[PDB]
């Protein structure tokens, strides 16, 4: 029993896209909190052995010196998106000469989200939707903003989102602990408390990545040393 | 059940299933109303949020300085058809030095969404539009479907629980021609307030108004530009 | 309009067979009987002509075509697929003749015609050809008789049959073929081995014969065949 | 309107609208609607059918899978 | 008149179903049943019946008298990953 | 045989104050020795605080205006704001450079208020390079006008003088003079004169009369 | 079984089923009649109003395919507007290369031949759309052709398309028409429409009419408002009586 | 409707007869019926 | 041509083609890789020789570059197509950037070549997994492992292909810093790990070492039999801790 890649469900939405959403629930957990002080992105690495280097895993990547990102789902499919984001942000800097608004980058990445097409395209187009949800957090002229972008091309601004295999559980614990008046040090500590319940192994300095993006700084990933200091407090 | 896997197959009954379905993608979308006068056309859209910590997705997309649209369906498809219209109205400024008149714009959307309902393995665009424009024939509304039809309306509504609005709009279709600008938007809101559950109401964080007139290039109102229209609004009692 | 399919319809089965070629060989075995007999100074290609009323004009079509001044074909199987291969052969011969200014050798022509038929068992959205060609030719002092199959293979024979009852005819030929025949039997003996599979009365307009000696290939005029049909010549 | 008469319905109901709301329905499905409206008024705890019950019956007797991702408007 | 769909349970369901089947066997103090439900993708109720059996088995195979947190993560690995190679749910789910 | 350019004169000029940006050009559009028309401003308002001045081959002014005036809208839909002057200047450079092997033939003087709220002027060549300046003249009388601004606005080769900033009153009356003095000696300057003042309150346009000879 | 999934599949019967179905999508549309007289052609569409919300006389089914060639359609309306552009495009390439308004005998054979190319492959779907081309010239008289999904064109003196195809062909057979001036036909058309329409199966209707003949000097317009009213008054009177 | 048939006739309706259970294998279509099978306490006749 | 969609999403949220290509790896041969401090040893189990084949054409340890070698386990056919494109890449990079490739970078390109093949029309996934091994421009050792999905992690030690779940269970307990302190202890760690999943002794383990700034040496069969004698000698001098 086979159908196209572009079939509508009699229900009312695209078979593949409804499926690619399920591929997210297999992925790691990411939590992004938007503040007035900056954005923080926390994502658990989920190492599978003790023989793996807990460092060649990259689930937070710089897009530019003011737009972070966190991937959950099939991290292999992000490779194509991330590289389109960069070359987007750079081209916008090479023409208009000025940084790019965070919203515009996420829009330009979402235009690929629906782009598969078994035929009537190039011998190079995608065949299947991307298997990955993103958390672009950056700081531009509107202050900090954090966007969530799923494989449906629908992006939307959030004050605090969680994705992955603890989207249901974490999202409910963000609603109780979030409020407009935070600082960045309260958030990084708030998220790692939520991220410590929904992990499966103990929270080390080798089991998360933190990053922040602040008005008076760049995108700045916390190293293994600086992490020891905020897990001491918890 | 075998006539549902392509736009390419007809059904013994004389329909096409893949085109019927696509239109269910529209009834999943968020209610939206459009009515006109003889000097203004208005798009009132009920945005929606998928969480408590989250903003609402934009229903009204600015096209040109005399054309708005209100989507309802896959958003990825709505920005694929919006870039094509933005491109059609920059083709007209650049060649004829005039605004593209709306009737001839909706006829291009019609030629471009027709195509992939007749080629193999391509799909219809899963999005319905309401097109509020004003040119040298006064105001217009145009409803577009994924089937590729379209209509000139005097006041249309699409999306979810839109039928409740269509009746409100069909009882008051006589009064619309004589409204001032602020009186019209009241109708649109009162029609859009019949599409909600009975338990909640129109706030400033999930309503979007779009006005285009004879002397007023198409604008959009959000948050606290919407307050001068909810304030003054009748109470809807049950 | 269209693009065209891209995926081969000839596919391997669990056996290790290419079922499509196996079937296209069964079409071959429905076709009109054809015999071939290499002599020792000529080749004879004779064939049971098709007709089923008296309305057909038995001189408007030919099952024995000339490919070059020194080549010939008959076939066994689907008649439309034969006009396609006769026409790709005549062009192959003309590219060869345009580059070397020399008539294409008969070993060559069969080896290329075969590679066209091989292309249709591994191309997108086609079925194999439904014919077996029997290619005679006389170059370099010798005669030649080949036979290409819808598979694409080809085998040199000293005499063979194809089409309907080609197992009875290969046996009949196995005995009656003793090398060093004159060109004129291969005709006689050929016509005989059409008769071992033909029901009715043979006439000058009911079979078609073509010879192929040093002087070049030529279809035999109706008069000419009527004489060999003394069943004594 | 033929299968409602058996039961108590408010004067709220607007059959003109419901008919336009349904589509591709048979006499067997329209029949089922009224059945389902009354079943939603039985759960809610009232004794009258309002226009809102019929609206939820149509959603019920209309084939429709549990699509809880219908949040891409 | 009424068609009831039995879709695969969600996270919240799974957590519920682990309790319905495991409560009956002896388990160490602290089993995150909510973590065995994050750790299940789209699972049948009957996949979760099977998990609990095997958590019991490893406890029996090794001669201990109590299933631990490890025993589930291990038996949840065995019964889902391996056996998911030949599951119904993938294919049988479109006819649904 | 066929020559794809002709030189249609026109003189453009621009002064960047400290909260205001002048952009002023004659209107005479001439070809060869005839005077085609006497009015045809060389000044096109782009945003609310950005004027651009094209001068040179008038077939390319029209194209290069409609191209910028489009990639100006296009930008606004994707970013939901208007472009700054600092951006248009960069963008225009790429456009110009896009045709590096059959170039535009347009001298461009952009003048507007960048973000801080200060006068900014950008000067382009034909093939697309630009620096930021405090005043540039271009076009035909570019060699007439450039030394009277170096002196009055630049104070170059002077000593024992004030350096009090440039007054919105001393500018306009400065412009009106240098153009009356280029209309005597240059034959492509005359007829009228659009002065565009660009303050933070919009864009006014003042029309002055030159000699029609 | 599997003889309907493709336009490229004959059935054992002997007939392509995908074209059969297309033609049945026409039969489930409102009715359009054409009737050619001796100095013009008049068109008549039975456009249903499905709500009071659609603007009056808008989203027509009467195209201009060229400056002297009407096109009145029935069937799935999206594919209709697609043909109306292929036809405009042909009747422009013909004026370009041959320099004179295209003759309707030819414009028909070219638009049928384009519909036909869509019933051959599996990669496309046959059009769900029958339609009539009318035309007037002073060197050829009135001509009225009708195309269908198959890709067949046939000269006609009258015809109809749509859900009342049967009832309307009667009314035109019981009508002399090789002798009536244009002006007299329009009254007949209105009267025929009113008869063939059911208000017990549909709500109400708007009556669309088109000249193209000696009156207008070989152009094709829509009938002026005043003459349209006169044809509606004379049509209510023949239903009274 | 079998434990309290009075409340459906007082309202004036008639509850619906049949019920289709469908789902991927092993999701409690039978379990949910093994369930109603005993608690119902009314004649129960299942055919395979 | 042949624009079809080979890899589409399951309804369960997988990709069945990239999960089936995972099985074409498991039907491969074991290969391990441990990294020392001055030496990186990857061994492939089974030469596959039948006393008739050459040992020069059955090799499963090729060399992309000079500091970069790669062992694989899957379909020998596909692996040769990747390895080729990798060797091209390794020279295209010397042209445009003066330095030699680092070991991360030639991996990210092998992985990104395998990811594009599971999301393009017409193509089935590459059915190989890989250990990319090498030394950077700083003498640092590196060990990367890819798979059909087109993901890649570094490791300290690792095994792919057949019987790799067992060999990973032996390297958890045996990889310490009491081992791999010398060049002789790191080679003996690899051999001692393949001897757990080879059923014919040591005369069936081809084993290649790379040493700091020198090039890839494949250890001839004589040296490997010497090292297998030191292993078996050491399991009879563990009888001094059982008495
Ligand atoms: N929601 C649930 N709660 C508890 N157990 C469940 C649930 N769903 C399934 N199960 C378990 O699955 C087992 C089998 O389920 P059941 O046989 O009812 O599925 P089914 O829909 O009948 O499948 P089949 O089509 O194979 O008959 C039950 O014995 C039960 O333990
Ligand atoms: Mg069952």
């Amino acid at each position: 029993y086979d159908r196209g890649v572009n079939t509508f469900s009699p229900e009312g939405r695209l078979f593949q896209v409804e499926y690619a959403i399920e591929a997210i629930k297999l992925g790691s957990t990411a939590i992004g909190i938007q503040t007035s002080e900056g954005v923080c992105l926390a994502v658990e690495k989920r190492i599978t052995s003790p023989l793996m280097e807990p460092s060649s895993i990259e689930k937070i990547v710089e897009i530019d010196a003011h737009i972070g990102c966190a991937m959950s789902g099939l991290i292999a499919d992000a490779k194509t998106l991330i590289d389109k984001a960069r070359v987007e942000t750079q081209n916008h800097w090479f023409t208009y000469n000025e940084t790019m608004t965070v919203e515009s980058v996420t829009q330009a990445v979402s235009n690929l989200a629906l782009q598969f097409g078994e035929e009537d395209a190039d011998p190079g187009a995608m065949s299947r939707p991307f298997g990955v949800a993103l958390l672009f957090g950056g700081v531009d002229e509107k202050g900090p903003q954090l966007f969530h972008m799923d494989p449906s091309g629908t992006f939307v601004q959030c004050d605090a989102r969680a994705i992955g295999s603890a989207s249901e559980g974490a999202q409910s614990s963000l609603q109780e602990v979030y409020h407009k008046s935070m600082t960045l040090k309260e958030a990084i500590k708030s998220s790692l408390i939520i991220l410590k319940q929904v992990m499966e192994e103990k929270l080390n300095a080798t089991n998360i990545e933190l990053a922040t993006v602040q008005p008076g700084q760049n995108f700045h990933m916390f190293t293994k040393e600086e992490l020891e200091e905020v897990i001491k407090d918890i | 059940n075998q006539y549902d896997n392509d736009v390419t197959v007809w059904s013994p009954q004389g329909r096409i299933h893949q085109i019927e379905y696509a239109m269910e993608a529209v009834k999943q979308g968020s209610a939206t109303v459009g009515l006109k006068s003889k000097t203004h056309a208005v798009l009132v859209a009920l945005k929606r949020a998928q969480s408590e910590l989250a903003a609402h997705q934009k229903k009204i997309l600015h096209v040109d300085n005399h054309i708005g649209i209100s989507i309802a369906g896959l958003t990825a498809d709505a920005r694929l058809l919006c870039n094509f219209m933005r491109q059609e109205c920059l083709d007209s400024r650049f060649v004829f030095d005039r605004p593209l008149p709306v009737s001839r714009l909706v006829s291009l959307i019609g030629s471009k969404t027709q195509i992939p309902t007749q080629r193999y393995g391509r799909r219809p665009y899963g999005v319905g539009l309401l097109i509020a424009g004003y040119d040298d024939m006064g105001p217009h509304i145009f409803q577009t479907c994924p089937s590729a039809n379209y209509f000139d309306c005097r006041a249309m509504s699409i999306g979810a629980r839109s039928q409740s609005a269509r009746t409100y709009l069909e009882r008051h279709m006589s009064e619309f021609m004589e409204c001032n600008l602020n009186e019209l938007v009241k109708h649109g809101l009162r029609a859009l307030r019949e599409t909600l559950p009975a338990e909640q109401d129109l706030t400033t964080k999930n309503v979007s108004i779009g006005i285009v007139g004879k002397d007023l290039e198409f604008t959009i109102y959000d948050d606290d530009d919407v307050s001068p229209f909810l304030e003054g609004l009748e109470e809807r009692p049950q | 309009a269209e693009r065209g399919y891209s995926f081969s319809l000839t596919t391997f089965s669990p056996s290790g067979k290419l079922v499509q070629i196996e079937y296209a060989l069964a079409a071959v075995a429905g076709g009109a009987p054809s015999v071939g007999i290499k002599a020792a100074n000529g080749v004879v290609l004779a064939t049971e002509k098709k007709q089923k009323s008296i309305l057909y004009d038995e001189r408007s079509v030919h099952k024995v075509e000339p490919i070059t001044k020194h080549i010939g074909l008959v076939y066994s199987g689907m008649g439309p697929d034969y006009r396609v291969l006769v026409h790709r052969a005549r062009k192959l011969a003309q590219q060869y003749y345009l580059v070397y200014q020399e008539p294409i050798p008969t070993a060559q022509l069969v080896q290329r015609v075969a590679s066209v038929m091989q292309e249709y068992t591994q191309s997108g959205g086609v079925r194999p050809f439904g014919v077996s060609l029997l290619i005679c030719g006389w170059n370099e002092g010798r005669p030649y008789l080949f036979q290409s199959d819808p598979s694409g293979a080809y085998f040199a024979w000293k005499a063979t049959a194809m089409g309907k009852n080609y197992v009875n005819g290969k046996t009949f030929l196995e005995k009656r073929y003793n090398e060093d025949l004159e060109l004129e039997d291969a005709i006689h003996t050929a016509i005989l081995t059409l008769k071992e599979s033909f029901e009715g009365q043979m006439t000058e307009d009911n079979i078609e014969v073509g010879i192929c000696n040093e002087a070049g290939f030529r279809r035999l005029t109706p008069t000419e065949v009527k004489d060999y049909l003394a069943a004594i010549a | 309107q033929i299968h409602s008469r058996k039961m108590n319905v408010s004067p709220d109901v607007n059959y003109e609208e419901l008919a336009r709301c349904t589509d591709d329905f048979n006499g067997a499905q329209c029949k089922a609607v009224c059945v389902e409206a009354g079943m939603i008024a039985l759960r809610r705890g009232a004794t009258e059918l309002t226009h809102e019950d019929y609206m939820e019956g149509i959603l019920e007797v209309q084939a429709k899978k549990k699509a809880n991702l219908q949040y891409y408007a | 008149d009424r068609k009831i769909e039995f879709s695969l349970p969600d996270l919240e369901g799974r957590t519920h179903i682990f309790k319905i089947h495991a409560r009956s066997m002896s388990v160490e103090r602290d089993i995150r049943f909510e973590l065995l439900a994050r750790l299940c993708p789209n699972s049948t109720g009957a996949e979760i019946r099977s998990v609990c059996t095997e958590a019991g088995m490893f406890a029996i195979r090794a001669r201990r008298k109590i299933a631990t947190e490890k025993d589930f993560l291990e038996a949840v690995n065995k019964v889902i990953k391996s056996y998911a190679k030949f599951s119904a749910t993938p294919r049988y789910m479109t006819y649904n | 045989r066929f020559s794809p350019y002709v030189f249609n004169g026109g003189t453009i000029l621009a002064i960047a104050g400290e909260d205001f940006a002048i952009v002023a050009s004659d209107t005479r559009l001439s070809e060869g020795f005839s005077i085609h028309t006497r009015d045809s401003p060389k000044c096109y308002k782009l945003t609310d605080k950005t004027v651009i001045g094209c001068s040179g081959f008038h077939g390319d002014c029209l194209t290069l205006t409609k191209i910028i005036e489009a990639r100006l809208k296009m930008y606004k839909h994707s970013n939901n704001k208007a472009m700054t002057t600092g951006a248009i200047a960069a963008m225009l450079s790429t456009i110009l450079y896009s045709r590096r092997f059959f170039p535009y033939y347009v001298y461009n003087i952009i003048g507007g208020l960048d973000e801080e709220g200060k006068g900014a002027v950008y000067s382009f060549d034909p093939v697309g390079s630009y620096q930021r300046d405090s005043f540039k003249a271009g076009g035909s009388a570019s060699a007439m006008l450039q030394p009277l601004l170096d002196n009055q606005v630049g104070f170059k080769n002077m000593q024992n003088v004030e350096h009090v900033p440039l007054s919105l009153d001393r500018a306009m009356r400065l412009v009106k003079d240098v153009f009356i003095s280029a209309a005597e000696r240059d034959v492509y300057t005359g007829d009228a004169l659009r002065i565009c003042i660009v303050t933070k309150e919009g864009i006014r346009e003042e029309t002055v009369s030159l000699r029609k000879d | 079984t599997g003889y309907d999934l493709s336009a490229s599949t004959f059935s054992p019967d002997g007939r392509v089923f995908q074209v059969e179905y297309a033609m049945k999508a026409v039969e489930n549309s409102s009715t359009a009649i054409g009737i050619r007289c001796k100095d013009g052609v008049v068109f008549g569409v039975e456009k249903l109003v499905l709500s009071k919300l659609y603007e009056e006389g808008s989203n027509k089914r009467l195209f201009n395919v060229d400056r002297h060639v009407g096109m009145a359609v029935a069937g799935l309306l999206a594919d209709a507007r697609s043909l109306a552009d292929i036809a405009r495009e042909e009747a422009s390439n013909f004026r370009s290369n041959f320099g004179y308004n295209i003759p309707l005998k030819h414009l028909a054979d070219r638009v049928a031949m384009y519909v036909h190319a869509y019933t051959l492959y599996s990669a496309v779907r046959p059009f769900g759309c029958s339609f009539m081309l009318g035309s007037y010239s002073v060197n050829d008289g009135a001509q009225l052709y009708m195309i269908d999904p198959s890709g067949v064109s046939y000269g006609y003196w009258g015809c109809a398309i749509g859900k009342a195809r049967q009832a309307a062909k009667t009314e035109i057979e019981k009508l002399q028409m090789k002798e009536m001036t244009c002006r007299d036909i329009v009254k007949e058309v209105a009267k025929i429409i009113y008869i063939v329409h059911d208000e017990v199966k549909d709500k109400a209707f708007e009556l669309e009419l088109s000249w193209v003949g000696e009156l207008t000097n070989g152009r094709h317009e829509i009938v002026p408002k005043d003459i349209r009213e006169e044809a509606e008054k004379y049509a209510k009177e023949s239903l009274k009586e | 409707p079998l434990l309290h048939p009075e409340r459906f006739v007082n309202l004036g309706i008639e509850p619906p007869k049949g019920v289709l259970l469908f789902g991927p294998p092993g999701t409690g279509k039978t379990l949910c019926a093994r369930a109603v099978a005993n608690r119902t306490d009314a004649c129960f006749i299942r055919v395979i | 041509s042949y624009d079809r969609a080979i890899t589409v999403f399951s309804p369960d949220g997988h990709l069945f083609q990239v999960e089936y290509a995972q099985e074409a790896v498991k039907k491969g041969s074991t290969a391990v890789g441990v990294r020392g401090r001055d030496i990186v040893v990857l061994g492939v189990e089974k030469k596959s020789v039948a006393k008739l084949q050459d040992e020069r054409t059955v090799r499963k340890i090729c060399a992309l570059d000079d500091n970069v070698c790669m062992a694989f386990a899957g379909l020998t056919a596909d692996a040769r197509i990747v390895i080729n494109r990798a060797r091209v890449e390794c020279q295209s990079h010397r042209l445009t950037v003066e330095d030699p490739v680092t070991v991360e970078y030639i991996t990210r390109y092998i992985a990104s070549l395998k990811q594009r093949y599971t999301q393009s029309n017409g193509r089935r996934p590459f059915g190989i997994s890989a250990l990319i091994v090498g030394f950077d421009f700083d003498g640092t050792p590196r060990l990367y492992q890819t798979d059909p999905s087109g993901t890649y992690h570094a490791w300290k030690a690792n095994a792919i292909g057949r019987g790799a779940k067992s060999v990973r269970e032996f390297l958890e307990k045996n990889y310490t810093d009491e081992a791999i302190e010398t060049d002789d202890l790191t080679i003996k760690l690899v051999i001692k790990a393949l001897l757990e999943v080879v059923q014919s002794g040591g005369k069936n383990i081809e084993l290649a070492v790379m040493r700091r700034d020198q090039s890839l040496k494949i250890l001839n069969p004589e040296e490997i039999e010497k090292y297998v004698a030191e292993i078996e000698k050491e399991k009879e001098e563990n009888e001094k801790k059982k008495q």
